[PDB]
C-alpha cells in the first residue's frame, strides 16, 4: 500500500523536506502530496548533485506515472520500478537509483515502556533542557559581540599610539639633528645655561615619550588578555552548538508520542 | 568614530594642557581654552616658542601647520586653521608642528568627506587590492557625467537637483480621488509676503486639477489684474513676467513646484485631494530661491589620474581541482569535539553545479589536510559567476544519538576576479563569523572576501596553474559556440502563460522547466517567463548558458517590479544582471525608485565586484536627484559597522561625498548632530544608567543647555525627510522616555516663514539600542500596500510614519500628533465588568473627539484603516498585537507601532477585538451582524486579494534582503510565510475562503 509505505509523509511542506535531504547522498528520495493539495496528484524530490529536484507525478483513469505516457497501477510499483534500476530512462540528464528512503516513522529513539509518561514527563524534560541551553548560546553571543567590539576599539587604540609614538620619536630623532651642533657651539663658549636649558627640555621630551609608551603597553596588556577570552568564548559556542542541535531533535521527535494521541491534549496541558 | 573630544573623555575642561612639538626638538606646554581655533593656537604657540632654545631656527608662523593622531589613528594634516581643539577628535593633547605639503583643498574636502562617511579617506589609499584602485578611478566618470548634467542649465537644473519635483509615476488620477475635485476642478490658495513686517496676503484660486505651475501663476495674476483694464496682450506680458521671475512653493517646508507637471501629479496636491484638505501654496522670487543655491564644484581627486599571452578558459582540458593546505586562529575544544574538516562546494548563485566534496577528518589540534579536492565539473562548463563556498566544520560523534555537524567558520571566493581572469597559484582568505541562528554547513549568500579582522581563522588554498593566465572567452566566441550547439504549437501556449503568473518561489519541478528550456524560443513571446527560464537553465553547461546568452541578448524588456527580481541572490550571472538594470534605467520613476532604494542598495551585496552596471546606475541617480541621494546616503552610511560591506559602501560613499557638491555640508551637520544624541544617550545607558530617571532628566536639561549641543543640534535638516528644517530646540518639550533604553522625545520649532501653515513644531524620537531595519520594511511594506489599494479605489488609510536606521541599533522614528494608545485610551474611560475596563470606552472616547456631523467620517477612518491593518498584519504575520502597541488618532485613524519589539519578542489570526467592532458598527448590538460590518468585512476581502494580485512584488522585494543580516530574513524558507497567507499555491475562490475562515475564527461567529 502506499500510505503505509517507508517514502510517503503525506502532508508536508517543501521547506520541510529541503531540511530532510539536506547534504544527504544523491539517491535519497521522499515523496509527499503535491503542494497543490489536490487529491490524487504527488511529488517526489530525490537528491541529486547537490540539489533537490522535485518531479510530478501525474495520474490519469487510475494510472500513475510522470510523463505524458502513463504506464504504472499505483506509485509503490512506480517507486520500485526505479528502485530496481536507474531512471535514466525517463531522463539521461539524471541517472540515479531510488537508493536510500527516508521513512516516517523509522528514528523513533524511544526505547523505555512507553507509558504516557514519555510524553507528559520526558517531552518536558526535553524541552526544559533545551530551553535552558538555548539561554546561555544567547547569553554568550551576546558577551561575544560585545568582546568583539571592544578588542577593535582596543586594536584602533594601539595603532593610534603607535603613531603617536613615531612622531614623538621622530621629534627627538629632529632634537638631536638640530641641537648637537649648538651644544657643541655652547660648549667652548663656556655656556652651560644654555646646554640646560636644552637638555632640560630633551628630558622633558624623552620624560612624556615615556609615559605614552607606558600607556600603550597597559593597553596591549589589556588587549592581550581580552583577546584570549575572546577566544575562549568561541570554542564555547561551538561546543554548545552540536549538543543544542542534538537535544532539540530529541525534544521534537518526543512529540512522536503526542502523536500517538494525535489531538494534541498531552501537550496542552502543559 | 569618536567617544569624546579626547580618548576616553566626553568634553574637554575649559583649558588644557597641549604639548606642541616644533621643527626644532623643543617641546612646548601651551594652555588653551577648549573652544580655541587652531589660528590662535598657532599663533599664541609661535609666541611663546620664543622663550624656549634655538628659536632662531624656526620660519615665520605662516609657514607651518598642525598635525596631530585623530582617536581613528589618523595622522591628520590640520589645513583647515579654523577648527576648535575640542572638534579635531584628538587622540592625545599634543600638536606637531610641520611644513605643509600636498593639495590644501584637497586635503580639507577629504577630512570633512571622512567625518561624513565615518572612516578616513587615507585608509583607502594603503589598499593592496587593484580591484579597489581600479573602483575609485573608475567610477570618477559617473561622477563627471552626473556633475556635467545638473550644471548644464544653471541655475534651473541645479535646482531640480537639490529639489526634484516630488510627483506621483501617473497623472492619471483614479475616480475616487477625482470625485472629490469640484467638478474636475480643484481649490487653492496662493500666498505672498510683504517686507515691511513678513506680512501675508492670500489668493484663492478654483482651477483645473491638471494645470501645469505656470498656469497656476497665470490665473493668480489674471485673478489680480480682474480690474486693471488690460488689453488681451498686456495681460500676456505680464503673465509672462510673472511665470518666468516666480515659481510656487509649498508652505511650511522646502517643497517646490519647478516643473511642469500636472499640479494634481505632484503628491502634495494628490493627498490635499485625496484628505480634502486645502493645498496653500507661496508665490517665490526665482532669484530668491537660486540664491540659496550656491555653486558647487567638483575636482578629479590625486588618485583620479596616475599609476606608477594568455588562453581561453574553453581550452582547458581538464575538471577542476582545488587544494585545502592548512587552517589557523581555529577555536575549538579539543576534548568536546571530536575532529574538523573543511567542506566546500561550486555555487551558482544558491544552486551547487556540483555536488559538494569535504576534505578529510582531522584532528583539531592539527588542522591540516594538503588535499586536492576534485571537482565533478568540466573546467569549460564553469559560468562566469561561479563561486567557491567552504567552511570549517566540527563534529560530535555517539552510536545513541546521530553523528552531529557543524559549521566554525565560512568563507566564499570567486572563481573569476573583476578582470574576468580564472584564479590561480595558492590564497589564503580570513574566514567569517557564521551568523547567528545559521545551521547550514555552508553560507553561498555570504560576500565574498577575506575577513580584514586579525586573529581570525585563516585558511589557506592552492588553485591550478595552466602554464600562462587563463581567461574567461570573450563574448564574440561565446555566441559562436551557441551557433554550434543549436545545429508553432496551441496546447503548449497556454501552459508556458500559465507559467507566468506562478510566484518567484513557486515550486518548478523538472518536467516544467526543460519544458520551458525545450521552448525557449517560444518564450520571448511572453517576457514576464525569463526568471522560470533562467533557473531551468543547466549552467554547469556551457553549451546551454551560450546559448542562453543569445536569448536575453534579445528579451523584450519586462518591466521594474518584475526585473528587481533578477538582481536577487538567484540571478548572478552579469549577463542577466546587465539586463535587469537596462530595465530600471528606462523603466523605473524616480518616484518607485526612491521608494524601492532600501532593497536596491541590499543587492549590491550580492554584487560579484565592486564595479557594476548597478551601482554605477545606483550612483548615478543618486547624483541627479538629491531626495534618492539623501537616503542613498544614509542607508548606506547605516550599514558602515559591518565589515563584510564596510570597504564596498565606503569607497561607494567616497564617491558620492565627493560629487554631491554642497549638499555634504548638510550632510555632516545631520551627522554631527547624531554623534552628539548618540553619545548623549550613551552617557545616559553605560555611566548613569543607575541613576534615577531625574538625575539623568538633569544631565540632559544641563548637557542640552551646552552652547555647543545647541548650535549642533539646532538649524539643520530631519534626516527623516530634509525638506524639513529643524530650527530651535523646544525644551520644554524634550524627556527621556520610559523604554529601558530611554529614547529622546525631541521637539523643534519649523522656521519656515508660514510655518502655521503646516507644523509650526516638528518632533522627533531617537532611540539608541533597537534594531530599527525591521519597522523599515514593515513601514515600507504598508506604504506598497496602502500605494496599491488606493490606486484600486480602495481608500483604505494606512499610517506608515517616518522611520530610519542611521546605524547599529540606532534611528529616528516620526512622532504621530494627537494620537494615544488604545491601552492609553481604556485608562481614560471606566472598569464595566469584575476588574473588566469598557468595551465600549473606544467608541465613545471617539465620540467625544468628534461631536457633530463629523461623527460618520471618523467611523469611516476607523473602519477603513482599520480593515487595513487588519489585511496587512494577517498577511506579513504581525497579528497578535497588544492593546499598546496599536494606536488611533484623534481623526480615527488606526495604526500599529513599533513591529520589530513583537519580532524580537517571537525571536496566525488577526486583532479583531470587540473594542473595535462596537466602532465599526457604531455602538450597536450584536455588533457582527449589522451592515457596517458586512461592508467592513467586504473591505478587508477586497484588501487581501488585492495584495495577492501583486504578491510577486512583495516576494521580491523580501528576496533582496536575504543578504541584509536581517535574522528574520536568512533563508527562502523565511519568506515561504506570506506564501501561506496569502495562499498562492491555492486558487483565488481558496484563498478567499482561507481569508474568510480566518476572520470568522477571529470573532469565533
Ligand atoms: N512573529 C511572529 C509570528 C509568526 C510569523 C511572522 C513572520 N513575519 C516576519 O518575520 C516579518 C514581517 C514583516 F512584515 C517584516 C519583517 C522585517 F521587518 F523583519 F523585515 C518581518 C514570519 C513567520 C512567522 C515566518 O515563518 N516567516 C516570516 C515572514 C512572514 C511574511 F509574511 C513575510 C516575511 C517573513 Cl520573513 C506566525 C505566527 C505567530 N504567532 C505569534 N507570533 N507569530
Amino acid at each position: 500500500s502506499l500510505q503505509d509505505a517507508e517514502w510517503y509523509w503525506g502532508d508536508i511542506s517543501r521547506e520541510e523536506v529541503n531540511e530532510k535531504l539536506r547534504d544527504t547522498a544523491d539517491g535519497t528520495f521522499l515523496v509527499r502530496d503535491a503542494s497543490t493539495k489536490m487529491h490524487g496528484d504527488y511529488t517526489l524530490t530525490l537528491r541529486k548533485g547537490g540539489n533537490n529536484k522535485l518531479i510530478k507525478i501525474f495520474h490519469r483513469d487510475g494510472k500513475y506515472g510522470f510523463s505524458d505516457p502513463l504506464t504504472f497501477s499505483s506509485v509503490v510499483e512506480l517507486i520500485n520500478h526505479y528502485r530496481n534500476e536507474s531512471l535514466a530512462q525517463y531522463n539521461p540528464k539524471l541517472d540515479v537509483k531510488l537508493l536510500y528512503p527516508v521513512s516516517k516513522y523509522q528514528q523513533d529513539q524511544v526505547v523505555k515502556e512507553d507509558n504516557i509518561e514519555a510524553v507528559g514527563k520526558k517531552l518536558h524534560e526535553y524541552n526544559t533542557q533545551f530551553q535552558e541551553k538555548s539561554r546561555e548560546y544567547d547569553r554568550l553571543y551576546e558577551e561575544y559581540t560585545r568582546t568583539s567590539q571592544e578588542i577593535q576599539m582596543k586594536r584602533t587604540a594601539i595603532e593610534a599610539f603607535n603613531e603617536t609614538i613615531k612622531i614623538f620619536e621622530e621629534q627627538c630623532q629632529t632634537q638631536e639633528r638640530y641641537s648637537k651642533e649648538y651644544i657643541e657651539k655652547f660648549k667652548r663658549e663656556g655656556n652651560e645655561k644654555e646646554i640646560q636649558r636644552i637638555m632640560h627640555n630633551y628630558d622633558k621630551l624623552k620624560s612624556r615619550i615615556s609615559e605614552i609608551i607606558d600607556s600603550r603597553r597597559r593597553l596591549e596588556e589589556d588587549l592581550k588578555k581580552q583577546a584570549a577570552e575572546y577566544r575562549e568564548i568561541d570554542k564555547r559556542m561551538n561546543s554548545i552548538k552540536p549538543d543544542l542541535i542534538q537535544l532539540r531533535k530529541t525534544r521534537d521527535q518526543y512529540l512522536m508520542w503526542l502523536t500517538q494521541k494525535g489531538v494534541r491534549q498531552k501537550k496542552l496541558n502543559e | 568614530p569618536s567617544s569624546g573630544e579626547l580618548w576616553g573623555i566626553h568634553l574637554m575642561p575649559p583649558r588644557i594642557l597641549v604639548e606642541c612639538l616644533l621643527p626644532n626638538g623643543m617641546i612646548v606646554t601651551l594652555e588653551c581654552l577648549r573652544e580655541a581655533t587652531l589660528i590662535t593656537i598657532k599663533h599664541e604657540l609661535f609666541k611663546e616658542a620664543r622663550k624656549y632654545p634655538l628659536h632662531q631656527l624656526l620660519q615665520d608662523e605662516s609657514s607651518y601647520i598642525f598635525v596631530s593622531v585623530t582617536q581613528e589613528a589618523e595622522r591628520e594634516e590640520f589645513f583647515d586653521e579654523t577648527r576648535r581643539l575640542c572638534d579635531l577628535r584628538l587622540f592625545q593633547p599634543f600638536l606637531k608642528v610641520i611644513e605643509p605639503v600636498g593639495n590644501r583643498e584637497e586635503k580639507i574636502l577629504n577630512r570633512e568627506i571622512g567625518f561624513a562617511i565615518g572612516m578616513p579617506v587615507c585608509e583607502f589609499d594603503m589598499v593592496k587590492d587593484p580591484e579597489v584602485q581600479d573602483f575609485r578611478r573608475n567610477i570618477l566618470n559617473v561622477c563627471k557625467e552626473a556633475v556635467d548634467l545638473r550644471d548644464l542649465n544653471s541655475p534651473h537644473s541645479r535646482a531640480m537637483y537639490v529639489y526634484p519635483p516630488n510627483v506621483e509615476s501617473s497623472p492619471e488620477l483614479p475616480k475616487h480621488i477625482y470625485n472629490k475635485l469640484d467638478k474636475g476642478q480643484i481649490i487653492v490658495v496662493i500666498w505672498v509676503i510683504v517686507s515691511p513686517n513678513n506680512d501675508k496676503q492670500k489668493y484663492t484660486l478654483k482651477i483645473n486639477h491638471d494645470c501645469v505651475p505656470e498656469q497656476v501663476i497665470a490665473e493668480a495674476i489674471r485673478k489680480k489684474t480682474r480690474s486693471m483694464l488690460l488689453s488681451s496682450e498686456q495681460l500676456k506680458l505680464c503673465v509672462l513676467e510673472y511665470q518666468g521671475k516666480y515659481i510656487l512653493k509649498v508652505c511650511g517646508c522646502d517643497e517646490y513646484f519647478l516643473e511642469k507637471y500636472p499640479l494634481s501629479q505632484y503628491k502634495y496636491i494628490r493627498s490635499c485631494i485625496m484628505l480634502g484638505r486645502m493645498p496653500n501654496l507661496m508665490l517665490m522670487a526665482k532669484e530668491s530661491l537660486y540664491s540659496q543655491l550656491p555653486m558647487d564644484c567638483f575636482t578629479m581627486p590625486s588618485y583620479s589620474r596616475r599609476i606608477s599571452s594568455t588562453k581561453s578558459l574553453w581550452v582547458i582540458n581538464s575538471a577542476l581541482r582545488i587544494k585545502i593546505l592548512c587552517a589557523t586562529y581555529v577555536n575549538v575544544n579539543i576534548r568536546d569535539i571530536d575532529k574538523i574538516y573543511v567542506r566546500t562546494g561550486i555555487y551558482h548563485g544558491g544552486e551547487p553545479l556540483c555536488d559538494n566534496v569535504n576534505t578529510q577528518r582531522v584532528p583539531c589540534s592539527n588542522p591540516r589536510w594538503n588535499e586536492w579536492l576534485n571537482y565533478d565539473i568540466y573546467i569549460p562548463d564553469l559560468p562566469r559567476a561561479a563561486r567557491l563556498c567552504l567552511s570549517i566544520c566540527s563534529v560530535k560523534g555517539r552510536k545513541g544519538a546521530k553523528e552531529e555537524h557543524c559549521p566554525l567558520a565560512w568563507g566564499n571566493i570567486n572563481l573569476f576576479d573583476y578582470t574576468d581572469t580564472l584564479v590561480s597559484g595558492k590564497m589564503a582568505l580570513n574566514l567569517w563569523p557564521v551568523p547567528h541562528g545559521l545551521e547550514d554547513l555552508l553560507n553561498p549568500i555570504g560576500v565574498t572576501g577575506s575577513n580584514p579582522n586579525k586573529e581570525t581563522p585563516c585558511l589557506e588554498l592552492e588553485f591550478d596553474w595552466f602554464s600562462s593566465v587563463v581567461k574567461f572567452p570573450d563574448m564574440s566566441v561565446i555566441e559562436e559556440h551557441a551557433n554550434w550547439s543549436v545545429s508553432l504549437r496551441e496546447n503548449d501556449k497556454e501552459q508556458l502563460k500559465a507559467i507566468s503568473t506562478r510566484d518567484p518561489l513557486s515550486e518548478i519541478t523538472e518536467q516544467e522547466k526543460d519544458f520551458l528550456w525545450s521552448h525557449r524560443h517560444y518564450c520571448v513571446t511572453i517576457p514576464e517567463i525569463l526568471p522560470k527560464l533562467l533557473l531551468s537553465v543547466k549552467w554547469n553547461s556551457r553549451d546551454e548558458v551560450a546559448q542562453m546568452y543569445c536569448l536575453v541578448k534579445d528579451w523584450p524588456p519586462i518591466k521594474p517590479e518584475q526585473a528587481m527580481e533578477l538582481l536577487d541572490c538567484n540571478y548572478p550571472d552579469p549577463m542577466v544582471r546587465g539586463f535587469a538594470v537596462r530595465c530600471l534605467e528606462k523603466y523605473l520613476t524616480d518616484d518607485k525608485l526612491s521608494q524601492y532604494l532600501i532593497q536596491l542598495v541590499q543587492v549590491l551585496k550580492y554584487e560579484q565586484y565592486l564595479d557594476n552596471l548597478l551601482v554605477r546606475f545606483l550612483l548615478k541617480k543618486a547624483l541627479t536627484n538629491q531626495r534618492i541621494g539623501h537616503f542613498f546616503f544614509w542607508h548606506l552610511k547605516s550599514e558602515m559597522h559591518n565589515k563584510t560591506v564596510s570597504q564596498r559602501f565606503g569607497l561607494l560613499l567616497e564617491s558620492y561625498c565627493r560629487a554631491c557638491g554642497m549638499y555634504l555640508k548638510h550632510l555632516n551637520r545631520q551627522v554631527e548632530a547624531m554623534e552628539k544624541l548618540i553619545n548623549l544617550t550613551d552617557i545616559l545607558k553605560q555611566e548613569k544608567k543607575d541613576e534615577t530617571q531625574k538625575v539623568q532628566m538633569k544631565f540632559l536639561v544641563e548637557q542640552m543647555r551646552r552652547p555647543d549641543f545647541m548650535d549642533a543640534l539646532q538649524g539643520f535638516l530631519s534626516p527623516l525627510n530634509p525638506a524639513h528644517q529643524l530650527g530651535n530646540l523646544r525644551l520644554e518639550e524634550c524627556r527621556i522616555m520610559s523604554s529601558a533604553k530611554r529614547p529622546l522625545w525631541l521637539n523643534w520649532e519649523n522656521p519656515d516663514i508660514m510655518s502655521e501653515l503646516l507644523f509650526q513644531n516638528n518632533e522627533i524620537i531617537f532611540k539608541n539600542g533597537d534594531d530599527l531595519r525591521q519597522d523599515m520594511l514593515t513601514l515600507q511594506i504598508i506604504r506598497i500596500m496602502e500605494n496599491i489599494w488606493q490606486n484600486q479605489g480602495l481608500d483604505l488609510r494606512m499610517l506608515p510614519y517616518g522611520c530610519l536606521s542611521i546605524g547599529d541599533c540606532v534611528g529616528l522614528i516620526e512622532v504621530v500628533r494627537n494620537s494615544h494608545t488604545i491601552m492609553q485610551i481604556q485608562c481614560k474611560g471606566g472598569l464595566k465588568g469584575a476588574l473588566q475596563f469598557n468595551s465600549h470606552t473606544l467608541h465613545q472616547w471617539l465620540k467625544d473627539k468628534n461631536k457633530g456631523e463629523i461623527y460618520d467620517a471618523a467611523i469611516d477612518l476607523f473602519t477603513r484603516s482599520c480593515a487595513g491593518y487588519c489585511v496587512a498584519t494577517f498577511i506579513l504575520g504581525i497579528g497578535d498585537r497588544h492593546n499598546s502597541n496599536i494606536m488611533v488618532k484623534d481623526d480615527g485613524q488606526l495604526f500599529h507601532i513599533d513591529f520589530g519589539h513583537f519580532l524580537d519578542h517571537k525571536k496566525v489570526p488577526f486583532v479583531l477585538t470587540q473594542d473595535f467592532l462596537i466602532v465599526i458598527s457604531k455602538g450597536a448590538q450584536e455588533c457582527t451582524k449589522t451592515r457596517e460590518f458586512e461592508r467592513f468585512q467586504e473591505m478587508c476581502y477586497k484588501a487581501y486579494l488585492a495584495i495577492r494580485q501583486h504578491a510577486n512584488l512583495f516576494i521580491n522585494l523580501f528576496s533582496m534582503m536575504l543578504g541584509s543580516g536581517m535574522p528574520e530574513l536568512q533563508s527562502f524558507d523565511d519568506i515561504a510565510y506570506i506564501r501561506k497567507t496569502l495562499a498562492l499555491d491555492k486558487t483565488e475562490q481558496e484563498a478567499l475562503e482561507y481569508f474568510m475562515k480566518q476572520m470568522n475564527d477571529a470573532h469565533h461567529g
